[PDB]
RNA sequence: AUCGAGAGGA
């Protein structure tokens, strides 16, 4: 219905995008503790929504914007090593090594790109209570 | 460019001097030229100060060309070892390249010549050449698995 | 490892007796020090963490979603309403003594991994045994019973100390001692050795 | 995976709640910040034992053999 | 390469390392399970049949005990088979393959061994729990941490090879640097973020802890020291009890930039024979530093002296600190409401003023200036514009913290981070850069398909007005994400060019020692140098020594 | 002024001055000739290399000089009385242990410093990157301007990156 | 082992810098016009408003570990509360004479001037301070 | 598994950079670290 | 929730990673540092479909 | 009384919530640690499967069982395994358990603690009774069984005491609190602008009075009086709970003086 | 060759490596039950009771250095300052 | 595999007495015990309680690594009257006022309804 | 066991 277009980045050359499909087009007091944005009225299209650069275990961090990059790298590669339920099928698969977390939890944060992931259903870890303390020196 | 300098009243007072900073190298002619200071004319090549100069002036260039990569921002390498690496790289006449062409021919024991980066053609050339094997280095005895003339057997030991 | 990067092994476990806890008696699960945050640059580790606590006294589970308008004064807000301060923290008190911290404690829940590498699966230990064929030296892995290579770079450090019989050792009784009969005169491998 | 029996931080029952835990929810409809304080669980240690879980074994149970 | 300059070699052990605050620092932590394997020679002298026969009877099972003995004929005896092995007449002269009991010597390296220091000799005692522990004043000059970092150990199988671990290799032996003439092991983490705590002129501490804190370090006389106070209220200082660690005969002193032998803000150092006068104690101090109080006491008799003290700092240290805890939070990278404008009006000038170069390059002329030309050029300009804009920020962020914001107190001690790292945290986390030159334009004339062709202002080339508070803005977000990958690409490969770099240094000096007439010659008999390092001074017995002939006045010279 | 020289002795004197500390208002009892006439005798049995034919001698000295600069200036005899104010005893010590504190920072015949010569050297610049990173920006200078140059400085370049000529 | 000195001193100016416990007083000599002090007062023992007055004592008596107190009651106040122990180091010097002592109460430092200077003031390791009123 | 299914290697001027023409293809930060660095990414 | 994509070969599960290559077809301009001789070379890799 | 002044205002069959008067701190806490740790209770601890075709593994359900809630009021009067005289487990130290169920409907047939069954001889005293707090009756759900899936199982219960295992703690959550006032300054308050509207005001400030903006400090007032809620799994009743406490503290306290005596 | 009990030009001082060697044959000694020589203490470590030996100057043995040339110096135990 | 038994913090092992005494080698009239199979629940119990009499000098304990549970204690007291009673007379002090809680509470839990 | 491929850990 002329409402979405399939880009390749050949011909994202002659293009202008717009984040933030909103923020970013209409018409011109705020809260001083809230990020700085920037902004040209003459777009070609809008993105869906920024956060759709990631790929999977980029997806799996919370506020990534909050983190530095290398570490949300550094997450990306430690993802695919942590521990849960691979799939349900287990117990009648052959395959050579499988671990099953004994009580999975969901997240607590939950980046909206989780629900399409499917993380929600089968995590890899436990919400645990955490103190960020010195104590003994162990 | 700052400059510390005395001042004949007897302390160090800053001396502010214009200096003429260059993208090219000719050594050769630039020194010859009148208006200059032909005693504190700096190239930062250390190569070319070599034909210049001579070796002697090669041997502090390259060494304050070593100084200006580690002691910049903060680091600290203590005279010796950087003086001891140039020092190496100076006496078997011109600079010694720190690769397989240089130190790796010297008149060595080929044995420890072989371990390093060419590897079966100095054995090759050693049958060939029938080059004797002084048995005195490091990696000599190492190769040979023995007690090497290193730390603890500098010396041997009787009654 | 936590959800940004926060590797750190277990160093010691102490039960619920030793550990530090709050006055209305939570005893965490885990404890990090402050100094793997700032090193080391995560301050979402902290807004997760915060953002937790709210999650799960009011239900609602947490957006932690990436380009959105989440402030953590905006989390302050809602935590300070929950009848806890409004970034983070909470009086605990020392477990050996009952002695109040003199200092005050972030405190909450963050999603923690548990990644694979556990000692027992790592743990290598190897005198004499199992040996190779081609070179007489041990064989490699701990999957058979293997000894460790100290490599070139390795014996360049045991040289700079000077261990002089050491190198001896760790290159002829812990690896090859082999013994051949030599010409005194075509100084080859070649003397049939009939003994004994 | 099955509700665990007590929560790790205080060690509160949390097993017996997961029954009803759904019936607060679902039966005569209510937001979770409701329905885990009826349950007595006011520390959110023991909170998170239950808001957070997924009940596995249900998709365990599909299976035939 | 690989099968003779390094080979594979027997009695050796690899585990996870975790760290131990009561362990001494010529120690290590060797698990009991690698203990029942490691085994070491010994010949059975009258000396020590007593613990060795025990050892045989105990079997390669209970700690103490052993595999293997061997007999004059050259006879082979295992333990764990043989049926003989619940006796066994032990003669002089027999060899009794043993388990590894404690205060043993041996090598504990760490790949990528870069350097001497990275293999040290240590000190066996013998722990429960499958990691190797160690010191956590050892662990700067090793390179490790408790992230999962794997660290290796061997044992000597001669006396003489055990003399040669011991004599040269110990730690103690090792902890002031002969190639940075600065002791490399000092008080690192929970111990020196709290020895600042612990010293602050506010802090005391009375009698319940006092009398414990006392009965922490072992070489104590058990004389109570007399509180600074005897007010309506008994009290010691921080200073007061730390000074039983700092052993009799000591003495440093400093001077900061802010220091009156008042020291009003408490700047720099005094100590007398063991005992602090005054000034806040930190990296300058006990610290890895050069004319820190770990040099001294070292050059001083001596070197476990020195070695004995690490532990008992820390024991301490760690005590005061487990009472009194310390943590941080989101609030710690929070700044005051109108400073956090101050820092947007910050970027804001600094912004509108690239705008005012930026408006001259498109007029342009210009004042193009000589050289510096360019384009070299207004590319270079703005790159300082903004790491000023930064820099300032950061300062501005660092007022603003007042003495309680548990960030700082990380900095002012040196316990991790710095300057920067604050900036980032609470301001903006500034220019991020790529082969050093701001964001490269991929995009024909432009760095994304957000920006118009031709974008040379900071938002589009890199700039991330934000803070990692605020977090970071999606168009920001893949800049700083570009910066990273750079970082973590070198650690695979610009690593390999260093580490190729050393591996000709090495082979190239290598056999340069120092002969026996104090001349630096090779294999062949070639003098190198005639006195090693033109004073026949080696590096580690050398300190900065101000040459106080050279300064000052003539009339400052004469009387 | 600020320079690596072997044995500390600004501490042999705090260490002085509280070992047998005088210290107040309570003079000397140290003639001007065992004052000067101690040091120079000092300076004679300091000793780097030994020897007894001419030419070691002289490379001797030449190799002591200018720690004796830094001897000279701070036992030099107004200082030694006024600043300090030692005693017969407490200078005799000073004495004995300055000596015997320097042939303690001799090398070693045997020390390996080929290798030491090394690392050292190749050491840091590893870890000066391979730390690497940390983190973001810039951030180098080292390991960028750089670590290439050192590249060059040993493969003894002729191709040079960055040819640069300053004159005064 | 007899009582030192004692003076009446006045309070110029209280100077909460950058601390809460333990703050820096600078008071003026009752009478001797040569004399100035500086000294480190915990605040959050003995409270200290401007232009308050106060007696202070030093002493050096009123091997041997650290006992608690037994009281038994040796001594030494009632009338003097604020009491604390320290150390001498470095001696001064201005006119001649005068002249000016050095002491470190475990870290809370006391600089004081004038010429008495005295000489019934020791050299050496002992120091008490009391302060009534 | 699914960030495997999705992975993208490649063989062999700058390789294994974050390039400007990445944006919404790659991910900007999935990827080993070391050994084959900036090569291999994920969708 | 196993979304398939894999080949099952003896037994044993295996994926296809997306091989990366330079497309072909297209005319691009590469230069090309001319000590050495030549300093500028125009190339295309030419292949059908 | 004499010492101790113990003050309840609230209290129920699982809280016990309680005011502290006029005794140490280091007692307070020597209290809380042994509540935690040291009283004895009974819990599973020798499993052994005859026949289970669950989805979870055999150590899984294993493991849960040790956690269940058993009655152990007249613990007291049961010797533990290692104590005792017999062989493996009796009837003197051992409290046996007995589990079956079989999938037989269609429509997911569930496992509770009420279908644990007591099989060896009680002697005929209050202890080992699976404690039911459910509402229907059925106390915490051990395991799910499908259409024809069987678990057959044989616990024995031992005697322990929380430094074995979580398992044996009659804890729950302890409450502890002094000073809500900062009268005693143990703790210095981390703050933006100001202390007061940035932290809370406690549960504990009634009953306890403000301090009075120009009052100075009191330096040797020591800490008195104290706030505490000991929460009980079940297992002990809430007041034998606190009393037990202070038993085996005393307990073991007597056992250094006995100790001693034999020296 | 060989130099006479003259002309000594080396370090008369015991080089770490020296002490550790001698320590150390010394250690094998001790450790095979060959005789020891002075006063024992109380220890059994033939690496303690050696430190003991190194007290009193009481090692017959000789160390050889030798010289870049050739030509070696001798030197014994008894001796060396040991430092 | 390495980890110790869980019991091995109130089991005895063999030739193992639950207390040890040694005289201080520096201090006279003073003694460090030596706590068996114990934490601090009696280290901190008996050392501030050692304290409200005044008739000892020195009180204190460390748990000296929190591997092995066992700790500590030292005691010096004034000239003449032995330590090992100054213990002794310390530990019924705690007796009494825990004697003294069973009762107090039980009375105030009698009158409790719920 | 050998040669060959890849994935991960610092
Ligand atoms: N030889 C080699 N060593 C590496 C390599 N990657 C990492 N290392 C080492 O492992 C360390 C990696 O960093 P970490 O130990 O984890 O310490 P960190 O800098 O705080 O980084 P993180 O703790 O991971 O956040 C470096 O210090 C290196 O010594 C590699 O590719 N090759
Ligand atoms: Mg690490
Ligand atoms: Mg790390
Ligand atoms: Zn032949
Ligand atoms: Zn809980
Ligand atoms: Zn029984």
């Amino acid at each position: 219905e002329g409402l979405v277009e399939y880009i390749d980045a050949e011909e994202e050359e002659s293009i202008l995008i717009a984040m933030q499909p909103e923020d970013l087009e209409p018409a011109e007091d705020v809260d001083p503790a809230k990020r700085i944005r920037v902004s040209a009225t003459t777009f070609t299209h809008c993105e869906i929504h920024p956060s759709m650069i990631l790929g999977v275990a980029a997806s799996i961090i919370p506020f990534p914007d909050h983190n530095q990059s290398p570490r949300n790298t550094y997450q990306s590669a430690m993802g695919k090593q942590a521990m849960g339920v691979f799939l349900t099928n287990y117990n009648v698969r052959m395959d050579t090594m499988a671990n099953i977390l004994y009580y999975p939890q969901k997240p607590l944060g939950t980046t909206r790109a989780m629900e399409y992931l499917k993380f929600r259903e089968l995590p890899a870890g436990q919400n645990a209570i955490v103190a960020i303390a010195c104590y003994s020196g162990y | 460019y700052d400059r510390k300098v005395p001042s004949p009243t007897g302390e160090y007072v800053k001396e502010p001097e214009w200096v003429l900073e260059t993208d090219g190298v000719n050594l050769s002619e630039v020194m010859t030229v009148p208006g200059i200071d032909p005693t504190r004319i700096y190239t930062n090549s250390f190569i070319d100060i070599m034909e210049v100069l001579g070796i002697e002036a090669g041997r502090a260039a390259l060494y304050k060309e070593v100084y200006n990569v580690i002691a910049s921002d903060g680091s600290y390498v203590n005279y010796r070892h950087m003086a001891l690496l140039v020092d190496v790289m100076t006496t078997q006449g011109g600079l010694t390249s720190v690769t397989r062409h240089g130190f790796n021919r010297s008149n060595t024991g080929a044995l420890m010549r072989c371990s390093f980066e060419e590897t079966v053609e100095i054995l090759f050339e050693a049958g060939a050449s029938a080059e004797l094997d002084d048995c005195r280095g490091v990696s000599e005895n190492v190769i040979l698995g023995q007690m090497a003339p290193i730390g603890t057997g500098a010396f041997d030991v009787m009654i | 490892a936590s959800r940004h990067g926060q590797k750190g092994t277990i160093g010691i476990t102490y039960r619920r007796e030793d550990m530090p806890f709050t006055a209305e008696g939570i005893v965490p699960d885990l404890i990090i020090n402050p100094h793997a945050i700032p090193s080391r640059m995560t301050v979402a580790h902290l807004i997760e963490c915060l953002l937790s606590k709210v999650a799960a006294l009011s239900g609602n589970e947490g957006d932690a979603s990436p380009f959105t308008d989440i402030t953590v004064e905006g989390i302050s807000k809602l935590l300070r309403e929950h009848g806890y301060q409004s970034r983070g923290f909470e009086v605990m008190y020392n477990g050996h003594t009952g002695k109040k911290l003199m200092a005050q404690i972030f405190f909450g829940p963050t999603y923690y991994q548990r990644l694979r590498h556990m000692v027992d699966d790592k743990i290598h230990a190897r005198a004499r045994g199992p040996m190779q064929v081609l070179t007489r030296q041990p064989v490699e892995g701990r999957s058979r019973d293997g000894g460790l290579r100290f490599g070139e770079m390795e014996r360049d450090c045991m040289i700079a100390h000077g261990a002089a019989s050491f190198l001896k050792e760790r290159l002829m009784e812990a690896s090859d001692a082999f013994r051949v009969h030599i010409c005194g005169i075509c100084g080859l491998m070649t003397v049939i050795a009939k003994l004994n | 995976m099955i509700v665990p029996v007590r929560c790790f931080s205080c060690g509160k029952v949390v097993g017996d709640k997961w029954e009803s835990y759904l019936n607060l929810l679902q039966e005569d409809e209510l937001d979770e910040g409701t329905a885990l304080s009826r349950l007595g669980l006011k520390r959110y240690c023991c909170r998170r034992m239950i808001l957070t879980h997924v009940d596995l074994i249900e998709k365990f149970l599909r299976y035939n053999p | 390469r690989g099968n003779l300059m390094g080979k594979r070699v027997d009695f050796s052990a690899r585990t996870v390392i975790s760290g131990d605050p009561n362990l001494e620092l010529d120690q290590v932590g060797v698990p009991k399970s690698i203990a029942k394997t490691l085994t070491y020679p010994e010949v059975v002298t009258p000396y020590n049949i007593d613990r060795l026969t025990q050892l045989v009877r105990n079997g390669p099972n209970e700690h103490p005990g052993a595999k293997y003995v061997i007999r004059d004929s050259g006879d082979r005896i295992d333990l764990r088979y043989s049926k003989r092995a619940g006796d066994i007449q032990l003669q002089y002269g027999w060899k009794v393959e043993r388990h590894i009991m404690d205060n043993d010597p041996v090598l504990f390296n760490r790949q990528p061994s870069l350097h001497k220091m990275s293999m040290m000799a240590h000190r066996v005692k013998v722990i429960p729990y499958s990691t190797f522990r160690l010191n956590l004043s050892v662990t700067s000059p090793y390179n490790a941490d408790f992230d999962g970092d794997e660290m290796n150990l061997h044992v000597p199988q001669s006396e003489e090879t055990r003399a040669e671990l011991s004599q040269l290799c110990a730690v103690p032996l090792q902890i002031v640097s002969p190639q940075s003439n600065k002791p490399c092991m000092g008080i690192v983490q929970d111990t020196l973020c709290g020895i600042r705590k612990l010293t602050l002129r506010d802090t005391f501490i009375e009698l319940d802890q006092v009398l414990n804190m006392l009965y922490w370090v072992p070489d104590w006389d058990g004389v109570i020291p007399t509180p600074a106070i005897i007010k309506p209220k008994p009290l010691w200082s921080g200073k007061q009890i730390l000074s039983v660690a700092i052993p009799n005969g000591i003495h440093l002193q400093r001077f900061d930039e802010g220091t009156t032998l008042l020291s009003p803000k408490d700047n720099g150092m005094l100590i007398i024979d063991g005992q602090i006068i005054f000034g806040v104690v930190e990296k300058k101090t006990v610290g890895s530093s050069n004319g820190g109080l770990i040099h001294v006491v070292t050059r001083e008799k001596g070197p476990q002296v020195c070695a004995k003290l690490f532990g008992n700092i820390q024991k301490v240290v760690n005590f005061w600190l487990l009472h009194n805890g310390f943590s941080t939070g989101i609030g710690d990278t929070i700044a005051d409401g109108p400073t956090m404008r101050e820092i947007t009006e910050t970027i804001a000038e600094a912004k509108k003023k690239v705008l005012d170069v930026t408006k001259e390059a498109q007029a342009n002329l210009l004042t193009a200036k000589h050289g510096m030309t360019l384009r070299e050029s207004f590319e270079d300009n703005v790159v300082r514009f903004l790491n000023e804009a930064r820099d300032k920020a950061g300062r501005l962020a660092e007022v603003n913290l007042k003495d309680l914001n548990n960030v700082k107190q990380m900095v002012m001690a040196g316990s991790k981070g710095s300057f920067i790292n604050i900036a980032q945290m609470s301001a903006c986390v500034g220019q991020q850069s790529v082969e050093g030159k701001r964001i490269a334009f991929g995009f024909v004339d432009r760095t994304l398909p957000h920006f118009s062709k031709d974008d040379y202002s900071p938002e589009s080339k890199g700039f991330v007005e934000n803070s990692y508070l605020r977090g970071l803005t999606p168009q920001e977000f893949f800049f700083h994400a570009m910066g990273g990958r750079e970082g973590l690409i070198d650690t695979a490969v610009k690593t390999a060019e260093t580490g190729y770099i050393q591996r000709r240094l090495v082979k190239a000096l290598e056999d340069i020692m120092v002969h026996y007439d104090n001349t630096t010659r090779n294999s062949l008999g070639n003098v190198i140098q005639f006195i090693y390092g033109e004073d026949g001074m080696d590096a580690a017995h050398i300190e900065k020594q101000s040459l106080d002939t050279i300064g000052g006045s003539d009339a400052a010279f004469e009387k | 002024a600020n320079w690596p020289l072997p044995v500390n002795i600004r501490r042999i004197i705090q260490n002085a001055q509280q070992t047998f500390h005088i210290d107040h208002t309570k003079p000397s009892d140290l003639t001007i000739k065992d004052i000067v006439l101690g040091v120079k005798d000092l300076q004679e049995n300091l000793l780097v290399l030994r020897g007894k034919n001419e030419i070691i001698q002289n490379a001797q000295r030449d190799a002591v000089t200018l720690f004796c600069c830094l001897l000279r200036s701070r036992l030099a005899t107004r200082r030694v009385l006024q600043e300090y104010r030692l005693t017969k005893q407490a200078f005799d010590w000073v004495l004995s242990n300055i000596e015997a504190q320097f042939l303690r920072s001799v090398v070693h015949p045997g020390e390996m410093v080929g290798v030491l010569a090394a690392q050292s050297i190749g050491e840091p610049a590893t870890q000066m990157t391979l730390n690497t990173f940390h983190f973001a920006g810039v951030a180098s200078k080292k390991v960028t301007s750089g670590v290439p140059r050192l590249k060059e400085i040993l493969n003894v370049a002729k191709n040079m990156k960055t040819p640069s000529l300053t004159v005064y | 082992s007899n009582t030192l000195f004692d003076d009446i001193f006045q309070v110029s100016e209280v100077d909460p810098g950058r601390y809460n416990k333990v703050c820096r007083i600078e008071a003026a000599s009752t009478t001797q016009d040569q004399c100035k002090l500086t000294l480190d007062i915990n605040v959050e023992l003995f409270p200290v408003a401007a232009q308050d007055s106060l007696t202070v004592t030093i002493a050096s008596s009123l091997t041997r570990s650290w006992r608690p107190p037994q009281a038994g009651d040796r001594s030494l106040a009632d009338d003097y509360d604020y009491v604390m122990y320290g150390t001498a180091y470095k001696f001064e010097e201005v006119s001649k004479d005068l002249i000016a002592v050095y002491y470190s109460f475990g870290g809370l430092l006391m600089r004081l001037e004038g010429n008495y200077r005295n000489l019934n003031n020791l050299k050496q390791e002992n120091a008490y301070l009391l302060i009534r009123r | 598994t699914l960030s495997h299914l999705r992975r993208t290697n490649t063989p062999i001027a700058k390789p294994r950079q974050l390039h400007n023409t990445h944006w919404g293809l790659v991910c900007p930060a999935e990827t080993p670290e070391g050994q084959a660095c900036g090569l291999v990414k994920n969708l | 929730f196993d979304m398939g994509g894999y080949f099952i070969i003896n037994g044993s599960e295996k994926v296809l990673i997306a091989q990366e290559r330079s497309a072909g077809n297209i005319v691009q301009v590469f230069k090309k540092a001319a000590p050495s001789p030549i300093s500028h070379v125009a190339e295309i890799r030419s292949a059908l479909e | 009384e004499e010492g101790p002044q113990v003050k309840i205002r609230e209290a129920s069959k699982d809280n016990v919530d309680f005011i502290l008067s006029n005794v140490d701190l280091a007692m307070a806490n020597s209290l809380r640690r042994v509540m935690i740790a040291e009283i004895p209770t009974l819990a599973i601890d020798s499993v052994e499967v005859e026949t289970n075709t669950t989805v979870l593994a055999d150590e899984f359900i294993a493991h849960r069982l040790g956690l269940i809630p058993l009655q152990s009021m007249d613990i007291e009067q049961l010797e533990y395994s290692r104590d005792c005289f017999c062989e493996d487990h009796c009837d003197k130290c051992s409290v046996v358990l007995t589990l079956q169920a079989f999938g037989e409907s269609e429509s997911t047939t569930n496992v509770y603690s009420k279908d644990l069954v007591i099989v060896s001889n009680l002697m005929g005293r209050n202890i080992g009774h699976p404690i039911i707090q459910d509402k229907e009756g059925n106390g915490v759900l051990i395991c799910k069984l499908r259409k024809g899936q069987e678990l057959k199982l044989t616990c024995v219960a031992k005697k322990g005491i929380a430094k074995e295992h979580a398992k044996w703690g009659p804890a729950a959550a302890i409450e502890f609190e002094y000073d809500p006032w900062n009268k005693l300054k143990h703790t210095d308050y981390w703050y933006e602008q100001d202390s007061a509207k940035e932290w809370p005001q406690s549960k504990n400030c009634e009953y306890e009075d403000p301090p009075n903006e120009g009052d100075p400090f009191d330096y040797k007032a020591q800490a008195d009086t104290f706030y505490m809620n000991v929460e009980s799994v079940g297992s002990i009743p809430v007041d034998q709970v606190v009393v037990r406490g202070i038993d085996t503290l005393q307990k073991k306290v007597a056992s250094i003086l006995l100790a001693l005596t034999q020296m | 060759k060989a130099i006479p009990k003259d002309q000594r030009a080396t370090t008369p001082y015991m080089t770490k490596y020296e002490r550790a060697r001698i320590l150390g044959t010394r250690a094998l000694q001790i450790s095979m039950n060959a005789p020891v020589f002075v006063d024992l203490e109380g220890e059994t470590d033939p690496l303690r009771i050696a430190m003991k030996e190194l007290a009193e100057k009481k090692i017959p043995l000789v160390i050889r250095r030798y010289l870049p040339d050739g030509s070696f110096e001798d030197w014994s135990v008894e001796e060396l300052i040991v430092d | 595999m390495n980890a110790p038994d869980r019991f091995e913090l109130f089991l005895l092992g063999e030739g193992e007495s639950k207390l040890k005494i040694d005289p201080d080698t520096k201090a006279p009239n003073a003694v460090v015990i030596t706590f068996e199979k114990e934490d601090h629940t009696l280290g901190n119990l008996i050392r501030a309680e050692l304290l409200n009499d005044r008739k000892v000098l020195f009180a204190a304990y460390k748990v000296e690594h929190p591997f092995f549970a066992r700790f500590k204690l030292r005691i010096q007291t004034t000239e003449g009257y032995d330590p090992k009673d100054a213990l002794k007379n310390a530990c019924n002090s705690i007796i009494n006022k825990l004697g003294a809680l069973k009762t107090n509470f039980e009375t105030e839990w009698n009158l409790q309804t719920l």
